[PDB]
């Protein structure tokens, strides 16, 4: 049914896909402990 | 590096630092929200996999403007699809967990607008990964979810599949479920 939003799907192949092809946040996340490179 | 490839809607990641508090303390922490694939996997790639991170601590992922609680509006009348993982190794719980995330922000379901988000327990000795739906009252959704989980995650027998309504998780210490797989 045709809405105001539409669908966009990603597979996980596709968003694996994607991210092969590859702020001030690293303060709180280390303030978090969090932080990983 | 311009374009990204946008998704359906808005989410964000929550940390809880710990699991049991006082009533006026909030270990709740929103840690960023995100539009595109691109951004999830930047962030993804700069946070500690769940393996690594405290004994009693959450990671979440909600839609943008909805709490990880279940008494916010959207998680109300709502529940949830609990996976148990006991004895799990470290690379499976966050691959798991990966591909959870991965099954929200892509789509996966086709009642799409039924889901509120996914949170992951560590405990150490048995983590939990579940996610949480609108309303239990919607059998169709709550079925069609949970098949779509039991497929992405490749789970038997052995780990099952438990749809808890929130309401009904109320004690201090086992829960009714309303559906199996």
């Amino acid at each position: 049914v045709v809405s105001s939003k539409p669908v966009k799907s990603y597979t996980r192949s596709r968003l694996m896909d994607i991210r092969n092809g590859m702020i001030e946040l690293e303060g709180r996340l280390r303030r978090m402990n969090i932080w990983r490179t | 590096h311009l374009y990204k490839h946008p998704l359906m809607n808005v989410w964000t990641l929550w940390y809880l630092e710990n699991d049991r508090s006082k009533s006026w303390e909030d270990m709740q922490n929103e840690i960023t929200s995100f539009d595109t694939v691109e951004d999830f996997w930047s962030l993804y790639n700069h946070i500690k996999p769940p393996s690594e991170i405290k004994l009693g601590s959450d990671y979440s992922l909600f839609k943008k403007n909805i709490r990880p609680m279940w008494e916010d509006a959207a998680n109300k009348q709502g529940g949830r699809w609990v996976i148990t993982l006991n004895k799990s190794s470290k690379t499976d719980l966050d691959n798991l967990w990966l591909d959870v995330l991965l099954c929200l922000i892509g789509e996966a379901f086709d009642h799409s607008d039924q889901i509120c988000g996914a949170v992951i327990n560590i405990r150490g000795k048995s983590n939990k990964i579940s996610i949480w739906t609108a309303d239990g009252n919607n059998e169709e959704a709550a079925l069609e979810i949970g098949h779509k989980l039991r497929d992405a995650l490749r789970l038997g027998r052995n780990n099952s599949l438990q749809y808890q309504l929130h309401k009904d998780t109320m004690v201090k210490q086992n829960v009714k479920s309303i559906y199996t797989l």
